[PDB]
């Protein structure tokens, strides 16, 4: 571990500094180091980890989509043969993305999930596991593509089952899990009806629980509820 | 793309 | 060279793809590989090189400024001692920035400038040399800081002398060189009056030569002239 | 910051 010689607290401090400087690859490396210290993560630390890798992989996904679009056009009937370069460079970005996903999935498996007992941590990490198998699924084409999709589904399902038993319907982790599992259904599993049903039911059950919340909790919950409505508007 | 968090 | 096994033309093609995907570190690495093939660069290739490294170092400079501001506040009279972390991480970013600058300056010295005979290439590369010594100067504090500043000045001056002899006053390379040398005077050399005089004289002499230009050349020249006016508005 | 190109 290249971070093995830095104090855990210094790694967390520098992750926060990297965030302020918009240096998300550094932020991710610092949080990987903090995870590898072996202690459980606080709520703030879990979100620092998630924010860092979501930003890194988000940029990779954006790049991969640009390149995949160029590649698909280069292969159309009538296009001029550009040679292997577009495929090669899309594969390079794809391999780097898969590497980041494998790294995050490795942290979750060694050993964040197994030590996560509280709903707020365990649901958070299982949602992450679903998210990073989803990103792998977005680029998958081989013998194990259906297994990748099912790994995402299984992680999301375990998170959903815990969230429904242990969290109120307005809990923002529960809401964000349902948002993303709904996108999984729509974009990955070819199940738009399941995606719409999940988003609508999640929204309506949250709506009915808002009356229990403080102003600050209400702001947090309605923020995610609006993303659910946004997706429903896109899909209907 | 749809929203995720 | 990690790019030593890729064809020059493939490196240029992938630099263009990286640009479309907003992968500027890749773009820079590909163009470094293309330069290291040893052939002179075309006009388009010179701009691919410049665009790539300007984007990379621009992000580093932005990060360094954020961190330097945090560090300066952490050292104020009354602040809470945060420990060495802010300084350490600012130094890390600073070292990476210096490394990128040294790499670009190395490409210019080995051997882009010595083989550049036409005004459009030679002025372009000497402007780059001034720019990357300017970026080094922005973070410099040691025994060689004044030498770094003078290296920027010397490169800009040689570029200016050639541009005034060999290019019309509306040439966009001449205009961009004068824009940046003016910023050098203002921000690095503590010479705001020289910065203002250079920007104003450059603008006025360009204005008087616009009548010679096609519509497309006019658009190119007035674009840079507006940046000169913008800076003058900031400074007066 | 001032403009450079
Ligand atoms: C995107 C958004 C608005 O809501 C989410 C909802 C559900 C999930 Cl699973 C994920 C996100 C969010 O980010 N929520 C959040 C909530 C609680 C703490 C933090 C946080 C603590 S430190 C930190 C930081 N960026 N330095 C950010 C952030
Ligand atoms: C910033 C701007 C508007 O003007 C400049 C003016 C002076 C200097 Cl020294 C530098 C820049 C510019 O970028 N000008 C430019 C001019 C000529 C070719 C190209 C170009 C060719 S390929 C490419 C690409 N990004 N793939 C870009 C770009």
């Amino acid at each position: 571990g290249a971070m093995g010689s830095m104090e855990r607290a210094s790694l967390i401090q520098k992750a926060k500094l990297a965030e302020q400087a918009e240096r998300y690859e550094d932020m991710a490396a610092f949080m990987k180091g903090a995870v590898e210290k072996g202690e459980e993560l606080s709520c703030e630390e879990r979100n620092l980890l998630s924010v860092a890798y979501k930003n890194v992989v988000g940029g990779q996904r954006a790049a991969w989509r640009v390149l995949s679009s160029i590649e698909q056009k280069s292969n159309e009937e009538g296009s001029e043969e550009k040679g292997p370069e577009v495929r090669e460079y899309r594969e390079k970005v794809e391999t780097e993305l898969q590497g980041v996903c494998d790294t995050v999935l490795g942290l979750l498996d060694s050993h964040l999930i197994k030590e996560a007992g509280d709903a707020e941590s365990r649901v958070f990490y299982l949602k992450m596991k679903g998210d990073y198998y989803r990103y792998l699924a977005e680029v998958a084409t081989g013998d194990d593509k259906k297994r990748i999709i099912d790994s995402a589904r299984s992680a999301y399902q375990e998170a959903m089952d815990i969230s429904k038993k242990e969290m109120p319907p307005t809990n923002p982790i529960r809401l964000g899990l349902a948002l993303n599992f709904s996108v999984f259904h729509y974009e990955i599993a070819n199940s738009p009806e399941e995606a719409i049903s999940l988003a609508k039911t999640t929204f309506d059950e949250a709506m009915a629980d808002l009356h229990t919340l403080s102003e600050d909790s209400y702001k947090d919950s309605t923020l995610i509820m609006q993303l659910l409505r946004d997706n429903l508007t896109l899909w209907t | 793309f749809p929203a995720t968090v």
